[PDB]
């Protein structure tokens, strides 16, 4: 209370290290009882963080004065009590960090971040280790992931987990500088050997993918992150050892228990949060491959092909080793699904690519088209103009297959026989197309011989941008490509966004007179 | 008279005028135009031989 | 049939400080539609 | 009587008469929609009548009419980022069967129309329709699009799979149809229900049709079932005899509807249907296709 | 879902080819 | 003595004392394809991509 603050003052402003000691040592029961006690069952509007905080200023400034080091003559009472002070303090934290089922903003991050402070300041204060404290982030993380939440363990919206104190704690201290991120990620390991606890630290790891999955990394150069308290372990330089053990982490967290939304989030962004970071990125092929055949009936597990992808396509693109037997399987793999999945242009930035291939046949391109074009048949035009410049690219620097799109022996033109033209005439009586759409080998059904008449009939639609971006077959090939990673972001909300407004002036009057037949 | 490697094929080379060699997909195939048949087949690599 | 890459296709045009130099001919030529750029000032910003 | 005195009054102010009418025709939206427990029938009367007045003030003036349904358009466009589709009323329904009932809705790009034809696209190919209240907004926004674009004979690429959308959903009870993620799958209709003859129908009826979806006889899911099949009717009549290709569109919905025919074994629309799509099948353009005949530049 | 391992042996399958 | 290779629109020939590129041929408009020489070892037959 008011009082407990007036002691404090007190015995901050007088040095006397006795009944300093005994009042700091009251003073601290009482703030943990009453931790335990108003711990959001009679809320603490900041009594107990102005008690902290009280208590975290007087042991700045006593830490600053003298602390546990070499002794004058055995001070087996003063250095021994600062000491037991501290740790007591930063244990009631760490308990009031694992026991908090509310968060008033300062349930344990006041406490939490200013007992870290000091023990940085304590630890290049007293100078007899560099950066000491990360043995006690050991509990720090344990109070911080056994911050359990209610209702909002790894929601079903957006995310991998929604937990304040972890976010927090990756926004104000874990990417404010740049090595206790490393120390943390190989006491991780120096943590993870016997089962008791690792039961539970390996449940839920949606909290560790917010937690570390954010882009500012020592290794990545996007975000570098400048230096810690003044005591180096040679911490940040040694980016090698980090990778090394961020690699084994991985590893083993990876190893067991996933849910099914961070495992398409952690197979979503694999690729790049994840792959070049490690030392050896080699370890996670056979995982990528068994995510590659994962083939359910379940409707949750479809989209593991199409997340799958970038990260084989790294993983090939850094040394050449395969999926055998790939474009049928790339065949089968595309379906309304597939093109009503949220991921159209991820999964095009990478088809483009994919088949921008030398060595493909046309047989193959023609089976992808046609099946391609039965394929948008149904689509949103959302999906229609994404996958129009695509097949317009293909069928342009794959110009043999123009035989599908055009035919000149079926052409109404005037200066030929009679006999000629009733020849085309029967022959287009009896003309049939061989074209089947359940055969998932490329070249080995007939697409050749079966023409396109799918975006044919997609030219008549009821948006004119559509149709603009349709009638580019009935027009001649002129224009070279379009810019599919400038052009293909663009979902509905996008698209309504973008034709609000243009060159404006548009009205047009109605005249139609038919309301009194059926108004509904 | 045709032969058929059933991947297509990549590269036709000869070695005699009896037998020839016709490479496709992850495996090479040796033919010999008298027997007019495939005689030989080697598979020993990941991706399709290319030369 | 498989899958092949590179470390650069052929893009047939290019543009270039607004300016749409063509891609099949040489360099210290293509260097040549901006304005300020000449015969000699080519292959010399090509030789730096 | 008071739009009349304010238009003989109103001689500086035109524009305030304009706002007039924006503000008329909001008001009459939101009124036009609220609640069905009064009189159904002469409801219907005095909307008929308000629906042939709007019209007929509507021919007179325009030049606001599209400016608020852009302020509705923003309207429905932020309470679908708000939510899914609790916090959509059903004024939508009347807004879209207003201005499809007055406008000359067959022009290429409109401003009002065209945002207002992707939205109901989104409306129609979103959300997961959970209930048979959603299932029936499908079915009544499937015949409002084909009073829309009948006389355009513009193709909408959407109508095919809602259609294999709803009508493999009353089918569930799958294995040759996996991609479609379902959303309300196994329910539908009982076994052997023996088409009651003339039971319900289109019933515009939406505020008691969020009860009796709720409360769901089998009446409602015929009525459901035959108003797409005769929707159906209408699009393989105006849009898919003239497209050509009408061998390629058909074939989920024959497929569908010949899973049908041999699981009830019964049903008349779909022989008829099946009859008449066989007819225009037997003769189609089975074409190789020579899009690119172009005549040479001089 | 998997539920055997998440670790690497079909590199040890195309690199023993 | 000689051997020729074909990269892009730009055909080299190397010669095996010194494994050196000796000449090139660049008077191609597209990308080029195939580098062939006749039997008597006289004449370069290339094939690009215009045609």
């Amino acid at each position: 209370a008011k009082r407990l603050t007036a002691a404090g003052d007190r015995k901050q402003y007088n040095s006397i290290i006795k009944l300093i000691n005994e009042l700091v040592i009251p003073e601290n029961v009482t703030q943990l009882e009453e931790d335990e006690t108003e711990k959001n069952l009679r809320f603490l509007v900041m009594s107990l963080f102005q008690i902290f905080r009280k208590l975290f200023s007087r042991g700045d400034l006593t830490l600053p004065s003298s602390k546990k080091s070499t002794l004058e003559k055995e001070q087996f009472v003063n250095w021994c009590r600062k000491v037991y002070e501290a740790f007591k303090t930063k244990l009631l934290a760490i308990i009031s960090d694992i026991p908090f089922e509310t968060s008033l903003g300062l349930d344990s991050l006041d406490v939490y971040l200013q007992l870290a402070e000091l023990e940085s300041t304590h630890f290049a204060s007293e100078k007899g280790a560099p950066f000491f404290p990360n043995k006690t982030f050991r509990k720090l993380i344990i109070a911080l992931w056994s911050s359990n939440m209610g209702e909002i363990e790894d929601v079903k919206s957006s995310g991998a987990s929604e937990n304040l104190i972890i976010v927090e704690f990756t926004e104000k201290y874990y990417t404010k500088f740049a090595d206790i991120q490393y120390y943390f990620q190989s006491e991780f390991n120096q943590l993870l050997e016997d089962p008791a606890y690792q039961d539970l630290l390996l449940k839920n790891v949606g909290k560790w993918l917010a937690l570390v999955n954010h882009d500012k990394h020592c290794s990545s150069v996007d975000a570098d992150l400048e230096i810690f308290v003044p005591n180096p372990p040679q911490a940040i330089e040694n980016e090698s050892k980090f990778k090394s053990n961020f690699e084994k982490n991985w590893l083993s967290l990876l190893n067991g228990q996933l849910s099914l939304q961070q495992y398409k989030s952690i197979l979503l962004i694999l690729h790049k949060r994840i792959i070049p970071h490690f030392h050896t990125p080699t370890k996670l092929m056979d995982f990528l491959t068994d995510s590659y055949n994962l083939q359910s009936s379940n409707k949750n597990a479809g989209v593991v092909p199409i997340l799958a992808l970038n990260g084989l396509f790294e993983l090939m693109k850094r040394f050449n080793l395969e999926y055998p037997n790939f474009y049928m399987k790339l065949y089968q793999i595309i379906n309304p699904d597939l093109m009503h999945v949220k991921y159209r242009a991820r999964f095009f930035r990478l088809m483009d690519v994919f088949l921008s291939s030398t060595h493909l046949s046309a047989h193959l391109v023609a089976s992808f088209i046609k099946k391609l074009a039965r394929l948008t048949l149904e689509s949103p035009p959302s999906a229609i103009v994404t996958v129009i410049p695509f097949i317009y690219n293909l069928i342009r620097k794959h110009p043999n297959c123009m035989i599908m799109l055009h035919n000149p022996a079926f052409i109404s033109n005037p200066f030929q026989t009679p006999d000629q033209v009733a020849n085309l005439k029967t022959l287009k009586e009896n003309y049939v197309d061989p074209f089947d759409v359940h055969e998932s080998d490329p070249e080995l059904t007939h697409a050749l011989d079966s023409s396109l008449w799918e975006l044919a009939s997609l030219m008549e639609h009821y948006h004119p941008n559509v149709a603009t971006l349709a009638k580019i077959f009935a027009q001649p090939f002129k224009k070279l490509s379009y810019n599919m990673e400038d052009f293909l972001d663009w979902n509905y909300d996008s698209l309504l966004n973008a034709e609000s407004s243009r060159k404006l002036k548009t009205l047009p009057t109605l005249e139609f007179e038919a309301f009194t037949n059926v108004f509904d | 008279y045709s032969l058929n490697h059933d991947q297509p094929v990549e590269n036709v080379i000869a070695v005699s005028p009896t037998q020839i060699v016709s490479c496709g997909g992850n495996n090479f195939k040796v033919w010999d135009l008298t027997s007019n048949k495939k005689l030989y087949e080697r598979g020993n690599f990941n991706k399709a031989v290319t030369c | 049939s498989l899958v092949v890459q590179e470390q650069g296709s052929f893009q047939h045009i290019l543009r270039l400080l607004n300016t749409n130099v063509d891609g099949n001919i040489k360099i210290v030529y293509a260097l040549t539609t901006i304005k300020g750029v000449g015969r000699r000032y080519s292959n010399l910003v090509c030789k730096k | 009587i008071i739009k009349a005195y304010q238009p003989k009054l109103a001689e500086g102010n035109k524009e305030k008469l304009g706002k007039f009418t924006a503000v008329l025709l909001r008001h009459i939206i939101f009124l036009s929609n609220q609640n069905y427990l009064k009189n159904v029938q002469s409801f219907k009367r005095t909307q008929n009548a308000l629906i042939s007045i709007l019209k007929s003030l509507s021919e007179k003036y325009n030049r606001e009419l599209s400016e608020e349904c852009r302020d509705y358009i923003n309207e429905m466009q932020a309470r679908y980022k708000k939510n899914h589709f609790d916090a959509l009323s059903n004024g939508d329904l009347v807004f879209f069967s207003i201005i499809g009932i007055l406008f000359s809705t067959s022009d290429q790009y409109h401003l009002v129309i065209t945002p207002a034809l992707i939205l109901m696209s989104q409306f129609l190919e979103q959300i997961k329709f959970n209930s048979l209240k959603r299932i029936a907004f499908g079915a009544v926004l499937v015949r409002i699009v084909s009073q829309y674009q009948r006389i355009s004979k513009r193709y909408i690429p959407e109508v095919v799979y809602f259609f294999q959308k709803i009508l493999l959903t009353f089918i569930v009870e799958p294995l040759d149809f996996e991609n479609i993620r379902l959303d309300s799958y196994e329910l539908g209709l009982p076994l052997d229900v023996d088409f009651t003859k003339k039971r319900s129908t289109i019933i515009p009826l939406h505020t008691l049709s969020t009860m009796d979806t709720e409360a769901h006889p089998v009446d409602q899911c015929v009525s459901v079932l035959l108003n797409v099949m005769e929707s159906l009717d209408a699009t393989i009549s105006t849009v898919w005899k003239s497209l050509p290709a009408f061998n390629e569109i058909i074939l989920p919905i024959q497929q569908l509807l010949s899973a049908y025919t041999s699981k009830y074994s019964d049903f008349e629309k779909p022989r008829n249907i099946l009859n008449k799509v066989e007819k225009l099948t037997k003769f189609t353009e089975h074409i190789p296709l020579a899009l690119q005949n172009h005549k040479p530049v001089s | 879902t998997a539920t055997t391992t998440g670790t690497v042996t079909v590199i040890l399958s195309q690199a023993l080819q | 003595h000689d051997f020729a290779v074909t990269s892009s629109t730009r055909v080299q020939i190397f010669s095996s004392r010194t494994r050196q590129v000796i000449k090139t041929f660049s008077r191609f408009k597209d990308v080029v394809y195939s580098a062939s020489f006749r039997s008597d070892g006289k004449l370069l037959c290339a094939g690009d991509a215009t045609g």
